[PDB]
């Protein structure tokens, strides 16, 4: 994808991470586990809830087929009739099918562009701190309790 | 230790497509298309349409007498009509800018059918000999219910002078017709006189009806032809008619009342016996998606009809294998 | 020491939405929408439009005698027509294929009227008796200017064979007409004939009318009626007439000379006295937006009509709080 | 944003650079100020005003509406003319509307692009040489006066 | 030692658009615009069309003399016909709802004639001598050749009763005439009775014509005009006639056999001896392109129809200089 | 470009690079040349084959205009005949050119992607051990023989 993080850098998502979308997972002496990032994720609920509503509210206004009806001789207006409103019927449809692609493919790209903007988050503050693993993770170079696990989540480490 | 950045997997099989790849398999996804009906024919917003079943909108207006299912109907919602309804122009004819009327019906919910010309009102014309085989009712030859079939009376048709006057604040649909003989003989026994007219004016009606003599295809067992021509009276309006032979004359009127949003769907399904918010000729629709592909033609508040199979938005992430 | 990337900010206040998000403000945007008008019609162009104000269409080309003010116009760039003229068909009736000489007249910039047959032309027809109540000027009785209510002369109606030659280069609206008198009598009296025709014949036209007669209700006093068709005679072509009576015959018929684009507008407003590139029913519109909102039926250099209240481009970046 | 600088890693824009819409700010012993970067700024330009040129070009073909006059037993032709009309006015205000908001989109996102980019080439040059805040902002571990900023500006450092 | 990273270039040449940038070459695209066409008009899938040429469809079905070349025309792909055709309605008038019968006729591919009226059946009239010079054949006046002229016999014109029954399982296209004579002595000359009707029924139509005298253009040095109607005559339905003059009866009817799909294109083009899986007015396309700029009407497998001079697709990267 | 790799901070294109969309080009004591990474060159051929072909298919189901004639006195019912055939074409005209324009966009777009998600991948490997030299190649501290740099090329680097 786009951003490179989602089935890139980092190979897989994370069956245990029920919490949100995006998120740590950390491993010390303490233990190990997984912790939604709650405010990137809000961000991306947000995101695609607009997206969603834009898309069916877009499409409200939207050509209706009114049943009209034709005698005999009147063969012509009767067909014009039939290629007016299957006319529309084909260009809303388009209309339709394509948004969905387009939009469909916007969206795996955002999540993408979300995972990738956390990543480097947390790259820009370990520092010389840790070894970046080329995985998703960085290793620390000294000794990292739960608390100092939680400065790195919460935006504050050193 | 480590610490590592990552994103959500779970068991989900819902996949979506995108322009450069189809079926990506995604964690979360929404389903925007209604696929799904009930296959019945169903009341609208608790109003049960006007199902013709058999019947014609030409076979129900005029009255024919296989028709009295529709004698009086109430306020619907909808018409149904089949595609090709057996109880139609008993009597072989035309029914003139018929089109153009379904069309009129298409904006009215109500008509309420009032007499305008009493049947026991033709003094110097019999009014109780105008039948045919064509239109049976119980086994007995018999005739549009709404219309009348005026004929000689003591070897002579006197030239008819009526004149209804709209008093009725609702606008009113008046239909009358005029008897085409297949020949000379024909004429002179039904009315005497052998070559006649039937003039309608209104205030805006100029109309002179001569019936056209020719030999044809026996359609129901007759080569006589009727031909129905119908008006919209406005109030305090009067419709005048003069005619000397093959007037098929009204006894009845439809006042139009209601003015309802209303369609009429070709459909060969019978009502139901349910009630819903939105109505197609294959099934009803209890949706709150934004698209369904049901049919194009729906009544009610209803999702948008398109043409697809599928329409399914990415909301997840690509769900890793 | 320290350096550092970064980006504008500033004091806008201009929002535009996107997908995920509504009313971003933004360091600069451009709007694309015109939303204003001037609520006048005016002079497109330099060239001033036909008003009719009270007269319609009909009112104007038969020459109805309150319809004056347009006895001889020059070229228009657009014509304007009220919804409900009061000053058309002062005698009551009807105009044949009105909607296609409308549409005609949407691709005609200029008509200049010549006579084709003159008034003091009949010498075995009243040509001056030929008037009405329904049709008054200054007072009294009188009659559409343009064509020629031909009545019986020493009580007789001589069959008129009368035909005009178009040596003209320029193509021309012949209007004529036929009245409909209420019964036998009034026939007699205007007429003599009992029976009578109208035939008319160009190189394309095969025309032959026969006067109704009806009953109906008095239109402007009157149960008369007047119905009033047209042709289109080509360069070195004649239209050949032939009539005993019930017979309106061209006075005056119109050269049709400019062709130019056009429309009949529908609106309830009076000229404006201003100058405009792009003329909408509703106001005129000087802008350089790509897109209007005003009203779908333009004439001119116009921007595209859209249904939005709303169309803003982001040009500037995401301003910060 | 998609690439995560604008109100991302680089919290807010600067009122104080009116010179341009990307750029830098320097602070050393000899004062400090704004820069737009020329180039960058100037791509940015182009690439929008082409954008709407494209935007309202591609529009500029387009339904017209003909003024069309019916009588009384004309009724089924005349709601067709109608709803045909209506059907295009609907169309082309949905393919306006969306070309908006999508391009809406596109726009904000080319403009984080761009400030991401050029933060990525003032990144490079500074190498080990400065400390990368996480802010936008690079603090050097020696010395820089207004040649030295002027070198890393016109991208000469070193 | 050093490891780079990058990225193809060519000697590419071709450029794309994009939405913030014109003519950005690229090392590889793909175009989808079809922007050229043979010129010519050529058998669609083996199956030749039926090229009209001077002919019209109405000269080619009642029989115009000149277009002997289309007596009996083999099973089309698609018909062409010039904008306007010499050869058709020799003797001058019209052809009665002649658009709806183009119409159906797009959708038909074969048509098989069959005499339904001999010409040496007429014992009461004469039928050689109904020809005009406004018709000649090999410098002779001739007629239509499908229809015949029926004229007075030993100066009378008795009625005539005459009636075909389609016991043919296909559709039958029957065609007839009524002549309109210009003055009251040419339909002594010709018919003997001076006021007459021609009276044709079906199952469903109902139909009386009766001669309309007017003074007229010679359009072909005639004055008299033609006036030819058609209908569609189902199985085991009979077509009634009958006439005292005027007549313009039915000799040949065309069996309506293959039914394809087909379409009358407007060409001044000839027969150009090629074979083509899609064709347009202004020549054939062999593509495989998705989309062509061609012409609008097409008829085979073709691509989608645009306006655009360019259609094309970057598929490999900006190219560098 | 959005990922500011092509024509970014990658100059140019390789002339001598025939084998491929994307790859390395090396240069040591036995020599130097050019070969395309498989993969990402392969998954780049298919993301633009399926566009294609989406795109292609997607406007298969599109207006087809149907010949019909109109006498002198059915001018209005021509006249709209024509506004409807006209509308449609230009309706479809209008969405192939914008899919194009768009798709374009993102096509390229898509190879700068591509290319910058190569870059990092090699970026990541490298480590301490090459000093990134800011125009797409990475200097090596050490030594880098063939099989080092196949290493690098083939993903087991260290």
């Amino acid at each position: 994808g786009l951003f490179g993080a989602i089935a890139g850098f980092i190979e897989g998502g994370w069956q245990g991470m029920v919490d949100g979308w995006y998120g740590y997972h950390h491993s010390n002496e303490q233990g190990s586990g997984y912790a939604a990032d709650k405010e990137s994720t809000q961000k991306a609920i947000d995101g695609v809830t607009n997206k969603v509503n834009s898309i069916i509210d877009k499409m409200n206004t939207q050509f209706e087929a009114v049943g009209r009806e034709f005698n005999n001789l009147e063969r012509r207006i009767e067909n014009l009739n039939k290629k007016m409103e299957d006319g529309f019927l084909d260009v809303w449809t388009y209309n339709a099918e394509l948004l969905v692609l387009m939009e469909n493919e916007r969206t795996l790209d955002f999540h993408d562009s979300n995972v990738k903007n956390l990543y480097d988050k947390v790259r820009l503050q370990l520092r010389d701190n840790a070894k970046e693993l080329g995985n998703g993770c960085f290793e620390f170079y000294h000794k990292c309790d739960n608390e100092c696990m939680e400065s790195v989540r919460n935006g504050t480490y050193d | 230790d480590q610490i590592c950045i990552g994103y959500h997997a779970n068991n989900s099989t819902e996949q979506v497509d995108t322009i450069m790849e189809k079926n990506v398999t995604v964690t979360h996804a929404q389903d925007i298309l209604e696929k799904k009906h009930n296959g019945k024919l169903c009341d609208l917003d608790g109003v049960k349409p006007l199902i013709l079943r058999d019947c014609s909108v030409a076979g129900w207006l005029l009255g024919n007498p296989m028709c009295d299912e529709f004698i009086n109907v109430p306020e619907w919602s909808y018409i149904v009509e089949k595609a090709n309804p057996v109880n139609d122009l008993c009597y072989p004819g035309d029914f003139n800018d018929y089109e153009e009327l379904k069309h009129l019906l298409s904006r009215i919910n109500h008509f309420e059918k009032i007499q305008i010309i009493p049947k026991s009102s033709w003094s110097s014309h019999e009014a109780s000999l105008g039948v045919s085989s064509a239109c049976p009712y119980q086994g007995k030859s018999s005739f549009f219910r709404n219309v009348v079939w005026l004929i000689k009376k003591n070897s002579t048709y006197p030239t008819i002078k009526r004149s209804y006057n709209n008093t009725n604040q609702e606008d009113l649909l008046v239909l009358w017709g005029i008897h085409h003989p297949n020949d000379a003989a024909e004429q002179t026994k039904l009315y005497q006189n052998p070559t006649t007219y039937i003039s309608v004016g209104t205030s805006t009606l100029n109309q002179r009806l001569v019936p056209r003599i020719a030999t044809r295809s026996k359609v129901n067992g007759q080569s006589g032809r009727m031909e129905f021509f119908w008006t919209i009276l406005k109030p305090n309006d009067a419709i005048n008619f003069e005619s000397n032979g093959n007037f098929i004359a009204p006894e009845y009127a439809y006042k139009i009342v209601k003015k309802g949003d209303s369609t009429i769907m070709k459909s060969e399904l019978e009502y139901g016996n349910c009630n819903t918010k939105c109505q197609t000729p294959m099934g009803a629709i209890n949706s709150s998606m934004p698209f369904h592909n049901i049919h194009p033609l729906t009544i009610g508040e209803c999702p948008k009809y398109v043409k697809s199979n599928r329409l399914v938005l990415a909301t997840g992430l690509r769900n890793s294998p």
